[PDB]
């Protein structure tokens, strides 16, 4: 349970000089999505590799995920399983020519069982606090019954890019940001949604965050993003 | 055909959003684009190295830029505007070495 956080433990984007449309690359209509499937191969002891085929563009047939450790990776190896994250091509190494490929983290959830029954998808709610007060909320839908920590952040901060333009090329209307899970059993844990000061922004390096594959119950858990302003 | 400038040569007008694309068909990691001036040789606007990233070059004021793909690397003015007007060049580039293409030519009126 990580308390929440203080001004000097939060980024700001004010401390970042480099193209904040590397952030805004990874939330807008960004993620990898396949619906049920097993592992094919494996490069580091740690990780799991797809066929997943670049849904949008042709960017990709073969997709890495990152795990937190090995027996992680062995945890799902040969299970069918979900996948859905934040991908990246910038040093995303994997010698198994004719690359067509891309990573991620984390991402990965059982498949069989996890659906609910019918059609039907569970919204999850999202209340935005701007400088403290609540300005607006809003619903991400999924249809796993528990789905990844990940999955909720990137459609939250998608719908965001574009109602409030969190990202944006060069930077961004918000000095400091960061996401809030809380969970029924009362389980709370927050993500800097803000890079690292400096004029370069590591996308491998972000989004290791998810290697912990956490998982939340859509149906009870809770969501609370806090952005905070400077110059208005 | 190394690299692909398209159009080679466009009319935009004052503060009208520009897009000038760049092919490149070696797949080399990174990608330049630069802009051709008298005097000036050829400053860099925004560099790439890989699809989604893109960087700040020495002037990247007034302009946008972005990697969809590998081969894929694009220029992109918000709001065109006369100081704007020049000569475009974008590389592909494969270590030490750069590969250019004929270049575009654009008017802002």
């Amino acid at each position: 349970s990580q308390p929440d956080p203080m001004p000097d433990d939060l980024h700001k984007s004010s401390e970042f000089t480099g193209t904040m449309g590397n952030m805004k690359y990874l939330y807008d209509d960004h993620y990898v999505s396949a619906t049920k499937v097993k592992s094919v191969d494996k490069f580091l002891a740690h990780d799991l590799i797809y066929n997943i085929s670049d849904k949008k563009l042709k960017n990709y047939d073969k997709v890495k995920t990152e795990l937190l450790n090995e027996d992680l990776a062995k945890k799902y190896k040969d299970e069918v399983v979900d996948v859905y994250g934040s991908n990246y091509y910038v040093n995303c190494y994997f010698s198994s020519t004719w690359h067509g490929k891309t990573c991620m983290y984390g991402g990965i959830t059982k498949h069989e069982g996890n659906h609910f029954d019918n059609g039907n998808l569970q919204n999850v709610l999202v209340r935005v606090y701007e400088n403290k007060r609540n300005t607006i909320s809003f619903e991400v839908q999924t249809d796993k019954k528990s789905v990844t920590a990940q999955e909720l952040d990137i459609k939250a901060r998608n719908f965001l890019i574009n109602k409030k333009n969190l990202y944006e090329f060069n930077s961004s209307p918000y000095e400091t940001g960061y996401i809030k899970f809380i969970e029924n059993n009362g389980n709370t844990f927050w993500y800097d949604m803000m890079p690292a000061p400096g004029d370069k922004f590591d996308q491998s390096k972000y989004l290791m965050m998810y290697n912990d594959n956490k998982t939340v119950d859509s149906k009870s858990v809770k969501i609370e993003v806090h952005l905070t302003t400077k110059n208005g | 055909a190394a690299v692909t400038q398209s159009p080679r040569n466009k009319v935009a007008v004052t503060g009208e959003k520009v897009t000038l694309s760049c092919q490149q068909t070696n797949n080399h990691n990174n990608m330049y684009w630069y802009r051709q001036d008298t005097g000036h040789g050829l400053r860099l606007i925004h560099y790439s190295y890989g699809a989604g990233s893109t960087e700040k070059g020495d002037i990247p004021d007034g302009y946008k830029a972005s990697r969809p793909s590998q081969e894929q690397f694009s220029l992109i003015l918000e709001s065109a505007t006369p100081s704007q007007t020049s000569v475009y060049f974008c590389a592909s580039g494969g270590g030490g070495t750069l590969y250019f293409g004929a270049g575009t030519r654009l008017s802002v009126l």
